[PDB]
């Protein structure tokens, strides 16, 4: 136990990825295969560690460790998971391992890649994993330089553009977080403060509560997209390179909520217990205002970003109508699509570059030339479009149980905002279907030529796979996601002061 | 069990049980553990991504290479020196 | 038709043996076994044909009687117990009533089929609207969409004489079934799912020499 | 010159 | 009789072929679509029993019984757990009967029509899907567990309208016929999560009992149970063609001809009356309603 | 380059790519009354197409056939975890260092290097599977010197 | 955030196995829609030691307090809504169940075997015979 895990789940991607360097072999070949095996190196160590070194049965935190690090301003290598964590850990070894390997093609570089990959890998690890807040801080821009060469050197026509508006924007919503971090560092750091454990029993005073939480709250709202701070992900999703944006749209936004779980809702319950129901308006208005404007899209890949964008309102009204499923069902919406935003941004980027054409109206009939894409495609659409029996149904369903059963509310916005809420299923296969249909259905000139048109190989057909069977053993039987027992602690502070 | 509800229109009774898995929710996860076979459908041939109607690997390069007019504006240039 | 003449082509149910002249092999299911040369002449040899197809088809009838219920007794809903009293089985009407209503009603089927065979296409049902041409007949299998509406014993499906040899292999199988289990009975006192289990749980002294 | 003749064995 | 206890292999009769197809649909297309019309005995088959398990299992309820239930948890999490399961009352062996015969009846009309195409599997894979959902669907428990098998009937009548997908009306009249049905299951989510609020439960068993008798007086809720019913009324509407919801079934029935004849006479009224049968203890303490439902008709 | 211009604007929403379901030339031709009967079995067909990738050769694929029998038993007879991990372990290592060490092939490297005068034969095979660490042919400096014969 | 109206089920240290936050819609009071809910949900921890009354009972503990703070609060708003002839032994009866429930959950946090079930055997007699007291 005391041998340390976690220490070594976070400094073996980067450090195993620095012998890439320094290793004059070849063009492309050995380095794919030097990393694919690093990847799965660390998921399979990533699975022992959960499997027979965790109880599911105790709220406190596991495998924890620190030590001293700079010490004039309390900052140790604190780091531990728990329940929070460890799904969104599990995730993205999962993901990422599947993204790294949907990045086989690759040898324009193919050196400085897959190098900067294992560094997004350790990075985003070492994010889910953190216990000290500073050092969580220092996770969270430790990969804004790696997704920022990515994007500036593969992928998309118009990548300059879109990679300085993200980077810009990232790097300025970050600048509150940090604000935040000076805010409750200082407060009394005698009293440890910066061990995210330690903070529980803080009791800060009025009017200063409400500055931190907005200080990581706008912060949050750059990371997780919310209405009035999504203008940058069109830019920097339809211009990625679909090996970058599966582990981008499918990880990356996640620590915006995760982020939020962990630090807002536990740490400052009486800033969070009086923002919860404009946080819930917000994310009502979302999923129908995200959906409106994909239907008027017209290059799949951006009506793709915007229907990643839809979802992410049900994770945010599951953290407002604060219940033990309301926020334990956005979980499992926050898994459920890491999957599918991930896989249909694959198999957006899959279908692009073997056609070369980006707007909607010109795509032919695709179905004739390759049937395992429109399949494929077509169940993930399906699993999109919160069809029972797939993973994509379950978890809004417990969001609309939590919201309904929520304490905080009284029958009279319970229920309009149900109803807006509904709207979201009227509205989604509209803009999903519009797409089916133009660019698979009709038959489109005799595409006989077997030239530039070949069906998905093995690599791609086994991703897609993969990726798809864990959506049915979820929306199947979920509970196989639903392993936590840190809700039973984590709303019970809230749960009776005043109002 | 198996009560017996008389309700005032039919003629019902039930039986119910409860079941979840112990904790074989983590020899599950271990049995997923087959993403340490994604290396025979690795080694596999590529369909086309090592074809020959294929040279420039990017993500845009093959699309947008497309300045190859840049070149023939030189060699126009080149062949009117000549 | 195809034919089955000697060489690899005819698998000879005695290896090293040349079959008898007679057996050429046409009627799927032949692998030369006729020791007593009963079909020496091809007019017993068609009759036994007809005599083997219906054996065949009534012994699958039989023993599907017999198998089905007597498991959906063991494990299944309803209990279905002994076959073999269930002959004297009661119900609403005498067993001789039985017997003479189905002695009456076989009697005009099977003497329709009867006239068919002595007198080939002269007893059909297969109506016919103008210019669509019907099909014909090879006695033993009707056609016709009265008794072939799946269109499988003619060509797409399987070459016909593979599927007639399947049809009539697994006859003689189910023939053998029956006498066994009747045999059986005759011996032992419970069905053949019994005697089955009992044998699995003692294959090495639970059989009919254990006692 | 043709004219609607029955449907298949099966239908 | 004590046969349901094995009663709930019903609904999963079929199914052990449909994924032995796909797979070799998606994985081996060029070997499974060469035993093309092999591939229609064990479906035919299979669901066969279905039916034979059926009629036993209704006659039982002609001979007068008692109808039977089984409830199975399939969550225990913080606060609130959910049930699956089936129930066998009379209707659900009328509609059991009604959609296993003409499921293996139109099996055979299709081995017959679709004999020269091209996409003989997947047809069969479409028919064997839809036949165990909708097998699913009358046979359930709880509201939620009945909502599940709705969309997938409806995903799978989408799946069949838009069938040779090349032809460019079919692939402009699945859009509508799926979203329709989809405004239709939206009303439906939404009656649920109402009277689930206004009675805290989603069994019938409770629901029947406590939305009849024991309520509050005008807390507001008495608008709330005038409205939200007739919310699965609309749900109940748009699976069925009635008036404000009849647009789909016309060019709905530019599909196959015997898709076009399971989709109006197997699901086109299953689940539509279907449901509204089976919830009218509900709607008889609101007049309102039964004067609406007579008027829509 | 010549990149002839557009026309008419279209319908934003047209309804299929296609042509209009008038001159869709032919109803049932295009999808249905099409099918004959040919050829070619079940067996012959299978392996004749899980040999489209010579997806392992030789001992690589003993190591590859025999683990998932060996990792499916194991929920079985039970063995202890630390077993079952270093298992998989092992194989994820002995699995690469015999990928990693196959020859190599034309479509691997740089675009500006895949496509030569037909003298990339004689600089990629026989020459670079031919040495070790060697960079007298190090052209990764790209200005076209090909400093080769 | 939810408070009692008959003082007699708080033993002492007045408090519970209960688990606040759970939401039970308003049924009005009566001495009919309490003696129901109080049954349909007494019902279900008959079926709990069915399956999972071994095989790793670490769900046992998260579902017996669910489906038993129904019965604790119910059972007072029943209690309340009684003659006064009728309570003295119904509070009797409240009293020796939420006792074996706090017995019976206190026994399952130690992760037993044999302990449970014949724990377990108690509260299956009291509470067989709550669905019929009703
Ligand atoms: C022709 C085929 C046929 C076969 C294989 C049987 C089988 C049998 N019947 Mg039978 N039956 C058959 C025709 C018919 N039975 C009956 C009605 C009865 C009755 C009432 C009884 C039998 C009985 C018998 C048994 C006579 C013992 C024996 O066969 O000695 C060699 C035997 C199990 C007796 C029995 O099963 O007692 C153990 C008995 O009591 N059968 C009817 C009228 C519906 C028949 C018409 O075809
Ligand atoms: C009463 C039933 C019956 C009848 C009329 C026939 C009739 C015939 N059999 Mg036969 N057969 C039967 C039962 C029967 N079989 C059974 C139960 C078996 C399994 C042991 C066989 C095994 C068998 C073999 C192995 C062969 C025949 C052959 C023949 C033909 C000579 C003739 C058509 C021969 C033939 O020509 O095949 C068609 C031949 O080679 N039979
Ligand atoms: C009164 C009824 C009746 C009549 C007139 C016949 C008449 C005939 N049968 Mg027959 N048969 C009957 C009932 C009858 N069968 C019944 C009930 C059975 C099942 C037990 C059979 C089983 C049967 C077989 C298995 C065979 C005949 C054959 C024949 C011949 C002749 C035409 C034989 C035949 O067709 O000639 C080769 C033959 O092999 N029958
Ligand atoms: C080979 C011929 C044959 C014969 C003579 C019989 C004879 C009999 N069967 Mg039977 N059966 C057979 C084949 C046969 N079976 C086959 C192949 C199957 C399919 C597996 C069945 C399935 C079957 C069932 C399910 C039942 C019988 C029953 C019966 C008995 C009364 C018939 C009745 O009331 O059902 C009337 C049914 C009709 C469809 C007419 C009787 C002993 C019944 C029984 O045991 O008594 C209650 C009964 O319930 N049979
Ligand atoms: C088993 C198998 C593999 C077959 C196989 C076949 N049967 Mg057959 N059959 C069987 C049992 C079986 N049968 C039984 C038990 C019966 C009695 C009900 C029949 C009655 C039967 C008839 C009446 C006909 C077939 C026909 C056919 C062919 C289609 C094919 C050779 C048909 C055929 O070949 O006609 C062209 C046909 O007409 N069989
Ligand atoms: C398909 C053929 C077949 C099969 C699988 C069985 C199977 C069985 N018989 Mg059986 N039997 C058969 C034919 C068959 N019999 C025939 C034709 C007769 C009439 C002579 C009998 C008479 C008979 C009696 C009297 C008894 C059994 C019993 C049994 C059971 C215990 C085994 C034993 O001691 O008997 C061994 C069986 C024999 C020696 C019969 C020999 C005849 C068969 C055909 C042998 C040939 C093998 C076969 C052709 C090859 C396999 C074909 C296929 C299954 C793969 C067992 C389930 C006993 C029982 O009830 O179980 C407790 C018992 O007391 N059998
Ligand atoms: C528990 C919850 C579970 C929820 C599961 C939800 C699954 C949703 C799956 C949606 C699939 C959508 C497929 C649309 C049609 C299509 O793309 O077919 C094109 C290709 C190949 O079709 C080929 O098409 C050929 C015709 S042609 O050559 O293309 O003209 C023909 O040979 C034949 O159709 C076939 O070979 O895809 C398939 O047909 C695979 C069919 C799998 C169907 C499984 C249903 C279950
Ligand atoms: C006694 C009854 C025996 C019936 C055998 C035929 C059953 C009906 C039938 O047709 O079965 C078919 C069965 C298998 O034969 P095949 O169809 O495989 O023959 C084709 C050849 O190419 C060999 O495969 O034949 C035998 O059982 C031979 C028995 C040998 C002798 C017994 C060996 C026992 C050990
Ligand atoms: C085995 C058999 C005949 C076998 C003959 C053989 C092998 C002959 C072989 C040879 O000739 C050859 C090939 C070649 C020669 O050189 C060598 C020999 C060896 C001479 C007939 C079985 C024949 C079997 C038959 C006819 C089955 C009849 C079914 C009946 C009676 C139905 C009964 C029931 O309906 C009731 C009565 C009541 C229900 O409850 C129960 C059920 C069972 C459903
Ligand atoms: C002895 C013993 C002993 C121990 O105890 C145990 C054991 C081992 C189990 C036993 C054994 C047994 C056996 C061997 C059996 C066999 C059977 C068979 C073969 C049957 C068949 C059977 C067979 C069968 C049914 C078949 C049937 C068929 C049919 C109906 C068909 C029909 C048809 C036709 C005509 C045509 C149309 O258009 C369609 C169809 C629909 C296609
Ligand atoms: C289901 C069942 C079964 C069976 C059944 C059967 C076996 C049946 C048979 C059979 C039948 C069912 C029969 C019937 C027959 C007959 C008929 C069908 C007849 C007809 C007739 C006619 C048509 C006639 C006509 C005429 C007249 C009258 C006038 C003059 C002239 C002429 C001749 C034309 C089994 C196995 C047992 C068991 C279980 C149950």
């Amino acid at each position: 136990s005391y041998f340390p895990w976690l220490t070594i789940l976070v400094v073996l991607p980067i450090f195993a990825g620095s012998l890439i360097f320094f290793l004059p072999h070849k063009g492309n070949k050995i380095v794919r295969w030097y990393t694919i095996s690093i990847c799965l190196l660390e998921f399979l160590l990533m699975t022992y560690a959960f499997c027979y070194h965790f109880q599911l049965e105790d709220p406190l935190i596991q495998l924890k460790e620190d030590y001293k690090w700079i010490d004039v301003f309390d900052f140790h290598w604190r780091l531990g998971i728990d329940g929070l964590s460890l799904g969104s850990i599990l995730l993205t070894g999962f993901i990422t391992t599947l993204a790294t390997l949907a990045a086989w093609p690759i040898t324009r570089n193919s050196r400085l890649f897959y190098f900067l990959m294992l560094a997004m890998y350790s990075g985003q690890i070492g994010l889910f994993s953190s216990r000290d807040l500073l050092l969580f801080f220092i996770m969270w821009e430790l990969e804004l330089i790696p997704v920022y060469l990515l994007l500036s050197m593969w992928g998309g026509k118009r990548r300059l553009y879109s990679a300085t508006k993200f980077i810009l924007y990232t790097a300025g919503g970050s600048i509150f977080f940090l604000i935040g971090v000076l805010g409750m560092g200082l407060y009394g750091s005698n009293e440890p403060g910066l061990d995210l454990e330690r903070l529980i029993n803080q009791s800060y005073p009025a009017t200063l509560e409400i500055l931190l939480y907005f200080g990581f709250l706008i912060a949050y709202a750059v990371k997780l997209p919310i209405i009035p701070l999504h203008t940058w992900l069109p830019d920097t999703h339809g211009e990625a390179h679909y090996s970058t944006c599966m582990l981008l749209a499918g990880i990356l936004l996640k620590m915006g909520a995760y982020g939020l779980i962990r630090i807002n809702m536990e740490l400052l319950p009486h800033a969070h217990y009086l923002f919860s129901p404009w946080l819930v308006i917000i994310g009502a208005i979302q999923i129908i205002y995200a959906a409106s404007t994909s239907l008027g899209q017209r290059n799949f890949k951006k009506r793709i970003a915007y229907s990643s964008v839809s979802h992410m309102g049900f994770i945010i009204i599951g953290i407002g109508s604060i219940t033990n499923i309301g926020l334990n069902g956005a979980i499992l919406q926050i898994l459920s699509h890491g999957f599918i935003g991930a896989t249909l941004f694959f198999l957006a980027g899959t279908a692009s570059d073997r056609m070369r054409l980006v707007y909607l109206e010109e795509l032919g009939g695709i179905s004739i030339p390759m049937p395992k894409i429109f399949t494929m495609f077509s169940s993930f659409s399906m699993a999109s479009l919160a069809l029972p029996g797939m993973s994509g149904f379950v978890a809004e369903l417990v969001v609309f149980f939590g919201l309904i059963t929520s304490p905080k509310f009284l029958l009279m916005p319970k229920a309009l905002i149900t109803f807006v809420m509904a709207i979201g299923m009227i509205l989604t296969p509209i803009y999903l279907l519009s797409m089916l249909r133009q660019m698979f259905y009709g038959y489109k000139l005799f595409n006989v030529p077997n030239a530039n048109f070949v069906d998905s190989g093995p690599r791609e057909l086994f991703i897609l796979i993969c990726i798809f069977l864990p959506v049915i053993g979820i929306g199947i039987y979920p509970d196989f996601v639903l392993s936590l027992s840190v809700d039973r602690v984590e709303a019970l502070l809230s749960n009776y002061y005043p109002k | 069990n198996q009560r017996d509800w008389v309700v005032t229109k039919s003629i019902w009774h039930l039986s119910d049980t409860a079941i979840k898995s112990f904790y074989t929710f983590y020899a599950m996860f271990t049995v997923w553990g087959v993403c340490f076979f994604a290396s025979m459908k690795a080694s596999m041939a590529d369909p086309f991504y090592d074809s020959e109607h294929y040279r420039g690997q990017g993500g845009d390069g093959t699309v947008h290479w497309y300045y190859d007019r840049q070149e023939d504006i030189e060699a126009t240039a080149r062949g009117d020196l000549l | 038709t195809v034919c089955e003449p000697l060489g690899p082509d005819r698998p000879v149910w005695f290896p090293g043996t040349a079959p008898p002249p007679w057996l050429d092999g046409s009627l799927p299911g032949d692998f030369g076994f006729d020791p007593l040369g009963f079909g020496s002449e091809p007019e017993s040899l068609r009759w036994f044909a007809q005599a083997e197809l219906m054996h065949g088809r009534w012994a699958m009838l039989a023993v599907a009687g017999i198998l089905i219920p007597e498991i959906l007794q063991k494990w299944g809903f309803m209990e279905e117990f002994s076959w073999y009293t269930a002959g004297e089985r009661e119900y609403f009407a005498d067993p001789w009533t039985l017997f003479v209503t189905q002695m009456a009603l076989m009697g005009w089927v099977e003497g329709r089929r009867w006239m068919d065979y002595l007198n080939p296409g002269s007893v059909d049902i297969e109506p016919r609207f103008p210019n669509r041409k019907n099909p014909t007949p090879d006695v033993g299998y009707p056609g016709g969409l009265w008794f072939d509406w799946g269109n499988w014993g003619r060509g797409s499906p399987e070459p016909v004489m593979v599927l007639r040899t399947k049809e009539i292999k697994n006859g003689r199988l189910a023939m053998l079934a029956f006498v066994g289990f009747w045999f059986q009975v005759v011996y032992t006192g419970q069905g053949p799912l019994d005697n089955l289990f009992a044998h699995l749980a003692d294959p090495g002294h639970c059989n009919i020499f254990s006692a | 010159f043709a004219y609607p003749h029955e449907t298949g064995n099966t239908m | 009789e004590h046969t349901y206890q094995y009663a709930w292999v019903i609904p999963l009769l079929p199914l052990p072929v449909i994924m032995s197809m796909g797979f070799g649909l998606i994985l081996i297309p060029t070997a499974t679509k060469n035993l093309r019309r092999i591939w229609a005995f064990p479906s035919v088959l299979l669901l066969s029993i279905a039916m034979v398990f059926s009629v036993q299992l209704s006659i039982q309820q002609i001979n007068g019984s008692s109808i039977y239930q089984y409830l199975w948890s399939w969550t225990v999490n913080n606060d609130f757990s959910l049930e699956f399961g089936y129930l066998i009352d009379p209707l659900t062996s009328i509609m059991l009967i009604l959609i296993t015969t003409v499921g293996i009846l139109v099996l055979i009309y299709s081995d017959g029509y679709m004999s020269h195409d091209e996409g003989y599997l997947r047809f069969f894979v479409y028919i064997s899907f839809f036949n165990t959902s909708m097998l699913g669907l009358v046979t359930s428990s709880n509201l939620i567990q009945i909502y599940f098998f709705w969309e997938l009937v409806g995903m799978c009548s989408y799946l069949l309208i838009g069938f040779w997908f090349t032809r460019p009306i079919a692939a402009s009249a699945c859009q509508k016929a799926f979203v329709t049905n989809r405004v239709g299951d939206f009303g439906l989510l939404l009656g649920i999560l109402g009277f689930f609020w206004i009675t805290g439960s989603l069994e019938f068993r409770d629901l029947f009992q406590i939305a009849n008798n024991w309520i509050p007086n005008n807390g507001i809720n008495s608008l709330l149970t005038t409205l939200c019913a007739f919310l699965l009324f609309l749900g109940a509407v748009a699976k069925s063609a009635q008036f404000p919801l009849h647009v789909w079934l016309p060019d709905a029935m530019e599909g196959p001809t015997p898709i076009s004849a399971l989709i109006h006479a197997a699901t086109m009224v299953a689940a539509g009356i279907f449901l509204l049968a089976r919830l009218l203890p509900l709607f008889i303490s609101l007049p309102l309603i039964m004067s609406f439902i007579s008027l829509v008709g | 380059e010549p990149d002839l211009q557009e026309d008419p604007i279209d319908k934003w929403r047209t309804n299929g790519v296609s042509p209009e379901d008038f001159v869709y030339g032919v109803y049932d031709g295009h999808h249905t009354y099409d099918e004959g009967q040919e050829k070619k079995g079940f067996w012959e067909d299978v392996s004749e197409w899980y040999q489209e990738a010579e997806p392992p050769q030789g001992f690589q694929a003993l190591i590859s056939w025999s683990f998932p029998p060996a990792v499916i038993l194991g929920m079985a007879f039970d063995v202890p975890g630390e077993y079952l991990y270093i298992g998989a372990a092992i194989f994820i290592v002995v699995f690469c260092i015999i990928e990693m060490d196959k020859p190599d092939k034309p479509h691997n490297f740089e675009p500006e290097i895949y496509m030569m005068e037909r003298s990339k034969r004689d600089k990629l095979i026989a020459d670079y599977n031919s040495m070790d660490i060697w960079d007298f042919n190090e052209k990764y400096g790209e200005l076209w010197d090909f400093t080769v014969n | 955030k939810i408070r009692n109206k008959e003082i007699n089920n708080g033993e002492t240290g007045t408090r519970s196995f209960v688990k606040n936050g759970i939401y039970m819609a308003d049924i009005g009071p009566s001495f009919a829609a309490h003696a129901y809910r109080v049954r349909s949900s007494a019902f279900d921890l008959l079926a709990l030691e069915d399956l999972l009354g071994k095989e790793a009972s670490n769900y046992v503990n998260k579902y017996l307090r669910l489906k038993a703070t129904f019965i604790y609060y119910d059972f007072d708003k029943l209690i309340t809504a009684a003659d006064p002839d009728a309570k003295p032994p119904l509070l009797d009866l409240a009293n020796r169940l939420f006792d074996s429930f706090e017995k019976l959950q206190a026994a399952v946090t130690t992760k037993d075997d044999t302990d449970i079930g014949s724990c377990y055997a108690d509260t299956k007699l009291i509470l067989q015979e709550v669905m019929t007291r009703m």
